[PDB]
RNA sequence: GUCUUGGGUG
């Protein structure tokens, strides 16, 4: 849950999201490719 | 931001009463008095002067706290002498102590001129 | 002072070189009974001047 | 309101 990677603010309109935040983005980003190398070509050089 | 005022030391207030009389059971005509608003110059004096009277057995004074502005006398008496009688007497000797030095001073710095 | 009688021993006495250091009381003494918590933990932050 | 760096105190 958010609790566990709450944002915070900087300059009274400003926010970064925690790092366990960005780092599921981009296991999400991660996923999502691999889901788009089963779907088309693929020379086994990028599955991996 | 935790300082007393300056004029707490010798202004009484209206709740605090000048002085307060209260007896020491344990020894027979003895009476503890706490001085508010006073300080050593008030009770040396008043210490010395009684210490010199014959019926008095016991006279003594402390400050608990230098930051508090108060102290305790304690002064017992003979049977037929009350420590307060003793006081107010040692109170009157010790004013025609100082009006008798005033006078000599005065008359001493006239003739100085 | 209290009663102008003569010390029984005699005392070390003269001029000596002081400083006033940048420490004072005022600068530090801090309470708390409830304030501002932290985010993440939930729990008291840290620092006097953040209460 | 957050993280690092630096100067310090007992």
């Amino acid at each position: 849950p958010p609790q566990v990677r709450p944002s915070i603010a900087m300059d009274e309109t400003t926010q970064g999201q925690d790092d366990l935040t960005h780092k599921l983005s981009d296991i999400l980003k991660a996923n999502i490719n691999v889901q788009k190398l089963e779907m088309d070509g693929s020379p086994q050089h990028i599955i991996n | 931001m935790n300082a007393p005022d300056r004029f707490e030391l010798f202004i009484l207030p209206d709740d605090v009463p000048k002085l307060k009389i209260t007896p020491d059971s344990r020894v027979p005509n003895c009476i503890i008095i706490k001085f508010e608003r006073e300080d050593h110059t008030l009770a040396n004096l008043l210490r010395e002067e009684l210490a010199l009277y014959p019926d008095v057995t016991f006279v003594a004074y402390k400050v608990e706290h230098p930051l508090f502005a108060n102290f305790v006398m304690r002064l017992q008496t003979e049977e037929g002498t009350r420590p307060k009688q003793a006081l107010e007497r040692a109170c009157a000797s010790i004013i025609n102590k100082l009006k008798t030095l005033d006078h000599k001073f005065n008359e001493e710095w006239n003739i100085k001129n | 002072g209290h009663t102008g009688k003569k010390l029984m021993a005699q005392v070390f006495f003269g001029p000596t070189y002081y400083q006033r250091l940048r420490h004072m009381v005022d600068d530090k003494i801090h309470a708390r009974a409830r304030g501002p918590v932290q985010v993440l933990t939930r729990q008291p932050v840290e620092g006097r001047s953040r209460d």
